[PDB]
């Protein structure tokens, strides 16, 4: 049998009887699915015209300003497999979450990386790749450049994480790089949280996950 | 469709 | 019995006794017209910025202006006009292949210039700077000489530029001979720069144009060609 | 490959 990486299951709001779809399973894929960070561009070079582009290459575009457009490529990684969720139906959404037409929830909301080898840790980050490869961060967003000179920037409505353990069930935010950060003003601000230092995206057995109409229960 | 809808701001 | 647009003539370096590799090249109306024209302006990476670099069905033009920007302008089917390319390169997209005659560094561009000339009489032909690569790409690097315009539009001059003297400067009733002329990215007239490949751009010339006559003059940096014509800017008024 | 060279600054 395939490893087990954990599995998902969906807290309903509905008040009806826990269904039994509501609950996923992540399973270790056949060949490495997982992308891992790697070259950023500053302008449209032919380089960073294929990465958007081209539907094999994976790619996160952060837009600064009308004239600044950051596109960082993200390549292949042999270590991980990469699982997304969201309120869309194509191909790269691994697991369908749902309304509890208009949608708080995203298509591609956030991806689960889980190391291939153990013990399997599994990392949460914001957004998730759509059917072009592609992750786009626009104007309005809040992004930022962190002390090492690098995008990050968080989604929208966000997506919001409970750890069972600390290292008090109190959420955090998780940014589109994996960094977790204190919850904003309002759910939808422009404005990020303070950075927390000390806890991490892993997803211990039992974290909460929030999507904004959607909870979600990760077991290990 | 729903699923094909746009992200909505919750504020 | 297809329009003849013109006749391009290798003026040769070698002093030796006188097809696309050959001396000459007639250019001929096309069967399907190919020309293009400018088109969509994009200022940031956006997807379809993108799309218009790395799609090799779409001419562009991408104006370095700084580490931060590159400026991807489009440029799409004009069924009205066709054009011709020239230069060092060998590829489909050159159709005249020229070499240096001074006789594996040059300094003549791979994609030298295009020439667009028009379909319907007059069949005015008129003359571009640089042409487009194997990918429909024409790139204008951060060091080369890049502008603004009244429009607030890009245009550029090529490294060691296109050069062009016409037998007339116009057709009027001070009209004087032609000396020699930079040409643009864009087709516009510019003084002669300080040294060849300065970076300072020459001044605006007004008034003049790029429309190729009978007797014009084409210095690509180590080649030079001829411009024969039995239409166009020369023949018609 | 004379054709495939970059093309140098006559400067």
């Amino acid at each position: 049998a395939p490893v087990k990486y954990g599995e998902l299951i969906v807290l309903g709001y509905n008040g009806s009887l826990p269904n039994g779809k509501s609950r996923f399973a992540l399973f270790k894929r056949p060949k490495a699915n997982g992308v891992k960070p790697s070259t950023v561009h500053i302008a449209c070079t032919p380089q960073a015209a294929k990465a958007i582009s081209n539907k094999d290459q994976h790619s996160i575009s952060y837009t600064l300003s009308r004239a600044q457009t950051v596109v960082v490529e993200y390549t292949h990684d042999s270590n991980t497999d990469m699982f997304q969720i969201g309120r869309s139906t194509e191909s790269p959404i691994d697991f369908v979450v749902t309304d509890t037409v208009q949608s708080t929830i995203s298509r591609f909301a956030c991806r689960i990386i889980c190391e291939r080898n153990p013990p399997f840790t599994a990392r949460i980050y914001a957004a998730g790749f759509d059917s072009s490869k592609n992750i786009f961060l626009g104007e309005k967003a809040a992004k930022w450049k962190t002390s090492d000179g690098q995008m990050d920037g968080l989604t929208t409505n966000g997506v919001l994480v409970m750890h069972p353990r600390n290292g008090p069930g109190i959420w955090r935010e998780i940014s589109v790089c994996g960094n977790v950060f204190s919850l904003r003003e309002t759910r939808s601000a422009q404005q990020r949280g303070k950075m927390v230092e000390i806890e991490t995206n892993q997803l211990q057995d039992g974290s909460l996950i929030d999507l904004c109409g959607a909870t979600l229960l990760w077991r290990t | 469709a729903y699923e094909d809808s746009e992200t909505q701001p919750f504020d």
